[PDB]
């Protein structure tokens, strides 16, 4: 069950971390977590987790 | 995956001191003995032997964490005395006690083996 | 001297409300020289006390026979002349309440001083003339000695 | 401000267990001695295996771990051997290890019980306990007709804190104050409890009266050895080991005081 | 006391009178409130819609 | 409390010289008895506290004094007693006029709404209302003389503590009080149970409220009677039949 | 599946007690008296001999991989 | 992976700053299974510690000035009490009043209201446990406990 | 907005403090000039925190209002509580 990830592989459809230890996937920052960090007022953390640490992109 | 080596508990790491003395600033004539690669086997005997010294006002031991194999011993003595001197005498007294206990055991073993 | 109260008491009852603890017992005592009721909790394990006994109680602010304040710290390496050597049971507590029968205009004739010796509670109630040295948040002792 | 003058009185001494009594000593010294009997007494035990062939139903790790738990006579040899950490030799040598060998094959139809008697060592002093010239031989593994077990093990010097296989004790009955005089325990119904074997009290009584000025003394012991070290050698090796740790600790202390 | 009639006596003390109250299985405020002997101040309901 | 106890407990009695001599020193008692402007200030304070008394009766029609407020005055006063070693048996050196003036100045320093216009001043007076009431009733001149017996130095520290403790309890801009409320209301929803008369409670009752339902499961009324029907059972039954 | 060497609790050798334990049971001995004759007093060691299941005897019923 | 996020969490979401919750204006985290049952059997009136045991406990205190307190019993044997040690655990000079779970209702009316026989009516004064048996009502997640007052 | 009469609160919010310590830490992490002294601190966080307690942070907080206006409150003009 021990699992860790730091700049690992990503999916093809969306450039987000994979799912599962077998694929070296990342952990899910679900909606409930987005709501919790919103209460804390932590916007930078919510940005770093959902944008910079999951799938940063430029268009 | 993370099982630490078993010998890591007793063997000293390269560049690591077996014992470190840090002077406590809260009260005078006090020190903290941070001994690496030890356990309650030595902390208690030294603790007990230190309490019996009337010039020792405080003598205690603790394990910051069981997974670690270090120990911290606090010693507070009177201004005329010194904590390092107490930690030394407590050891010298324990050594003599074990030497006497060892000799008296051989005699008892010898007396029992014969009759 | 440093004595706030001194009298000879006689144990009239022990744990009237029933034995609550094991190593502690509540004593209901009364004096004769001042007629001051006393409710005290002692460690009968190391200092047993039987009904009808008679002991001398001396509430003091310091243990040194000479007037000198204490530091509230445990220093067994002190050879100064202490009045505890003349006694058997000695405790250390602080006053946390001083009740009385005072009214909106009249002063207090009867008082009731409460002390806490690290949990062991004591209530000394009687005439206010004998409880003038008692003040809240003040360190005092017991100096209890059993006599025949 | 000085040491005690402890005494000893042995009430039973055999090849398996030794029952003695220590008086006029502190509880800490008595407890640490108990801990040394189990965790700080050097002993020889298998710590390296190389399976050349194993057709039995038990995999290698099952046999290797099983060989380590086999006690080896280490009365006078453990003191001569050195630790692999301090030895200036290669991975192995006769001064820091004791080579073993095993070669068994079940040719008959009956089940062959591979026992410790088959462990052939190069040193005649260090051998399995059951093989020491009643008690039967330890059972390592059973073999079926056509199976084979051949390896080459090496024993080393270690103590309990590293692994339980280096524990020469099979039980250390440490007791003190059989009669609850110091009241270290609080029996809610002392009549419902039994009397200790070292108790000195009438059956009509349950526990001794309270002693305020009492101190833990007269510690009882029963060092039941696994078989490797004699019950008496464990104590001597224990006190010498505990005395060595304090001696080395004193040296490191002086090394720190003069440096400060 | 959450349903009793809490009044203020002439002395200034709170008094909880034990009075009868009715609990219905329906909800009709416009009609129930418009009835004799019914309190038009404390009568309420749980149906937030009504 | 009743009007009698409220007066006996909060109205400063500047007539009984014997009582004041026990509670106050010699310098303070003679000023309260000789000076008349002070006696008017204390009387005005009691009236101001009597007006607040009725404001609470209309706010809390039920005898429920348990209220939530930023700062606990009883504990801060107690902390001041031990910090300055206040002796409840000796007379106090706290002039009651300093208590009144200090409370009035403090109430102005608590600013929930910033603005001097009449619209903002009304909101500020209505925001700190419940606190200013609990403040004037706890920091009363009489209570500070015969109940707490604080000194001049202890009172000054008490005001500075209420001001600081209050300014820290103000909601901070940017605080997402929305999600903070949904989580505080959704957290206990996981602990409550799912399932005279049968009434719906728990999540089902919490549900129907958040999603307004036109056909609840257990809709009911709370009918209260007006007069004699409220006391007797015969007339009440007549009303019951007039509704059922 | 086979009798362990030491007792997990104390550390007493028990590997040399299984065969002797079985030889006694077939001799009309009780499980308790048999464990006493072997020198097992503590209920920790007695657990190992009384709660063990000799499964290896069933694993040897299958032919090996090599003849 | 940023100093901004690191500093943000260090000031808004840390455990110390999250002890008290706005949901019910009371602490959410409190003493737990063992530390709550032992502290109950530790602050009792019949709990006396020797010179050796105390030094072992005081050694585990981070907020300790290094001065051993004068024991509540100096003769015939120096003995510290559990409350005398808990007074060192409690920080500052807080003041609180609670009631043990077994606190009878007929005690605060009759006599012994300020001197409880069962060691109920927790009373902390100037950062010292004057008396009382601690429990969840005094250390748990309830409002007005020693923790809520400490925060 | 008239800076002479700023209706916003005079205290720095926990969020304003957080972003200030964070943004200032990044600048120090980028080898930016330090305003106050330093004994042995090498972490930009400990450096930024001491600057706040010292009140020597060169940053301006633009508090936006709902109506659209804004108020520039300097780290030195705000009253630090925690
Ligand atoms: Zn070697
Ligand atoms: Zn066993």
């Amino acid at each position: 069950k021990i699992h860790s990830r730091a700049r690992g592989p990503i999916q093809i459809l969306n450039r987000q971390p994979m799912e599962g230890r077998s694929r070296d996937g990342g952990l899910r920052f679900g909606e409930m977590e987005r709501d919790c960090q919103i209460a804390h007022g932590a916007a930078q953390f919510l940005r770093e987790r959902l944008f910079e640490a999951s799938d940063p992109y430029q268009v | 995956m993370n099982a630490p080596p078993a010998f890591e508990s007793f063997l000293l790491f390269e560049g690591e001191k077996k014992i470190t003395i840090n002077k406590d600033t809260k009260v005078p004539n006090a020190c903290l003995f941070t001994i690496n690669k030890e356990d309650h086997t030595l902390g208690n005997i030294i603790k007990s032997q230190l309490l019996k010294d009337p010039q020792v006002l405080f003598a205690g031991y603790k394990v910051p964490h069981p997974l670690e194999h270090k120990i911290i011993i606090r010693v507070q003595t009177t201004p005329d005395y010194s904590p390092q001197e107490a930690f030394t005498n407590a050891i010298t007294d324990l050594i003599s006690e074990l030497s006497l206990l060892e000799e008296r055991f051989r005699v008892a073993i010898k007396d029992k083996q014969e009759g | 001297a440093g004595i706030l109260f001194e009298d000879i008491f006689d144990v009239k009852d022990i744990d009237p409300e029933g034995k609550k603890f094991d190593r502690v017992s509540r004593l209901h005592c009364e004096s004769e020289s001042f007629k001051m009721d006393l409710i005290l909790d002692v460690n009968i394990q190391i200092y047993p006390v039987d009904l009808g006994d008679k002991f001398r109680l001396v509430i003091a602010s310091t243990l040194y026979e000479d007037g000198t304040l204490d530091d509230g710290e445990y220093n067994p390496t002190d050879d100064r002349p202490s009045r505890a050597d003349q006694f058997e049971y000695v405790m250390y507590g602080k006053v946390y309440r001083i009740e009385g029968d005072e009214t909106s205009t009249e002063a207090a004739t009867r008082l009731s001083a409460y002390v806490s010796y690290g949990g062991l509670l004591m209530r000394l109630q009687g005439d206010a003339n004998n409880l003038h040295g008692f003040e809240v948040d003040s360190r005092v002792y017991l100096l209890m000695k059993k006599l025949a | 401000p000085y040491a005690n003058q402890p005494t000893v009185r042995i009430t039973e001494l055999t090849d398996e267990n030794v029952k003695f009594i220590i008086e006029n000593t502190d509880l800490a010294v008595a407890n640490s001695i108990r801990r040394v009997f189990i965790a700080e007494v050097p002993i020889i035990a298998i710590d390296w295996v190389q399976i050349d062939a194993n057709s039995s139903v038990l995999h290698d790790e099952f046999i290797a771990h099983r060989l380590g738990l086999i006690p080896l006579t280490s009365d006078d040899i453990v003191d001569k051997l050195q630790y692999s950490r301090d030895c200036t030799c290669e991975e192995f040598c006769p001064e820091c290890s004791v080579e073993f060998t095993l070669d068994v094959r079940c040719n008959e139809d009956q089940t062959r019980h591979v026992t410790s008697r088959d462990l052939i060592s190069n040193s005649p002093r260090v051998i399995p306990v059951t093989s020491r010239n009643e008690q039967d031989d330890i059972l390592i593994v059973k073999l079926r007709k056509g199976q084979e077990l051949r390896l080459r093990a090496y024993a080393k010097k270690g103590f309990g804190k590293e692994h339980a296989k280096w524990n020469p004790t099979a039980g250390v009955a440490f007791e003190y104050d059989p009669d609850n005089a110091l009241r270290h325990t609080v029996y809610p119904k002392p009549e419902e409890w039994p009397k200790s074997e070292y108790s000195e009290l009438d059956e009509d009584e349950s526990q001794a009266p309270y002693d305020p000025n009492g101190k833990p003394e007269r510690f009882y012991y029963n060092v039941e050895s696994c078989g490797s070290l004699r019950p008496e050698t464990i104590v001597l090796s224990a006190l010498s080991g505990l005395k060595k740790k304090l001696s080395d600790l004193q040296t490191q202390l002086s090394h720190e005081i003069q440096s400060d | 006391d959450n349903k009793k009639k809490i009044i203020i006596t002439e002395d200034g003390e709170f008094k909880a009178l034990q009075e009868w109250i009715l609990e219905t299985d329906g909800v009709s405020l416009m009609r129930v409130l418009s009835e004799k002997d019914v309190d038009p101040v404390r009568t309420t309901s749980n149906d937030i819609v009504e | 409390p009743s009007n009698k106890a409220f007066e006996k407990k909060f109205r400063f009695d500047y007539t009984n010289e014997r009582a004041l001599r026990r509670t106050l020193q010699e310098d303070l008692v003679k000023d309260v008895l000789s000076n008349a402007h002070i006696q008017n200030e204390l009387e005005r304070e009691f009236e101001r506290m009597r007006e607040d008394r009725e404001v609470l009766r209309v706010i809390f029609p039920t005898g429920d004094s348990k209220v939530v407020l930023p700062c606990n005055l009883l504990r801060m006063i107690w902390n001041a007693q031990k910090i300055f070693h206040i002796n409840p048996r000796l007379p106090s050196d706290l002039h009651p006029i300093k208590v009144v003036e200090g409370v009035k100045e403090l109430s102005k320093k608590l600013v929930i709404v910033n603005g001097d216009d009449p619209l903002s001043r009304q909101a500020q007076e209505n925001a700190t209302l419940l606190f200013n009431i609990h403040l004037r009733s706890t920091l009363c001149s009489r209570r500070m003389a015969e109940e707490f017996r604080l000194s001049g130095e202890a009172f000054d520290w008490l005001l500075g503590e209420i001001e600081s403790k209050f300014n820290q309890a103000i909601a901070h801009p940017g605080e997402m009080v929305g999600a903070l409320a949904a989580q505080s209301l959704g957290e206990p929803a996981t602990q409550m149970t799912l399932n005279a008369k049968n009434v719906t409670l728990g999540v089902p009752r919490l549900k129907e409220l958040i999603n307004i339902s036109k056909k609840p499961k257990t809709p009911s009324l709370t009918v209260f009677l007006l007069g004699q029907s409220a006391r007797d059972a015969e007339r009440a039954k007549d009303i019951l039949c007039r509704l059922e | 599946m086979i009798i362990p060497v030491r007792c997990f609790t104390c550390g007493k050798i028990v590997g040399n007690k299984w065969e002797a334990y079985l030889g006694l049971l077939q001799a009309e001995y009780t499980e308790g008296d048999a464990l006493d004759a072997l020198g097992l007093k503590r209920y920790c060691c007695r657990r190992m001999l009384l709660a063990h299941v000799d499964l290896i005897e069933k694993l040897l019923n299958y032919a090996p991989l090599e003849k | 992976q940023s100093l901004e996020t690191r500093a943000e969490i260090q000031e808004l979401a840390m455990v110390p700053r999250m002890i008290v919750t706005p949901q019910s204006n009371r602490p959410v985290m409190g003493i737990v299974q063992d530390t709550l049952t032992a502290v109950r059997k530790f602050t009792k009136r019949d709990v006396f510690l020797e010179r050796g045991e105390v030094m072992n406990l005081l050694m585990f205190l981070s907020t300790w000035d290094g001065k051993v307190p004068q024991p509540a019993i100096l003769k015939p044997r120096p003995l510290w009490t559990g409350k005398q040690i808990f007074s060192l655990i409690i920080p500052g000079h807080i003041n609180c009043i609670r009631t043990h779970s077994t606190h009878p209702d007929d005690e605060d009316s009759g006599p012994y209201k300020h001197i409880s026989p069962g060691d109920t009516k927790v009373v902390v004064e100037n950062g010292e446990l004057i008396m009382g048996i601690l429990c969840k009502k005094s250390l748990g997640t309830s409002a007005g406990s020693l923790v809520h007052i400490s925060y | 907005q008239a800076n002479q009469k700023r209706i916003t609160t005079p205290y720095m919010t926990k969020y304003e403090r957080a972003r200030v310590l964070g943004t200032r830490a990044l600048q120090i992490a980028m080898c930016a000039p330090v305003m106050v002294e330093l004994e042995g601190e090498t972490d930009p966080l400990l450096i930024a925190m001491k600057e706040l307690k010292a009140r020597k942070i060169p940053i301006i907080i633009r508090r936006y209002l709902p109506d659209g206006s804004y108020e520039d409150w300097g780290v030195d003009e705000l009253i630090i509580s925690d």
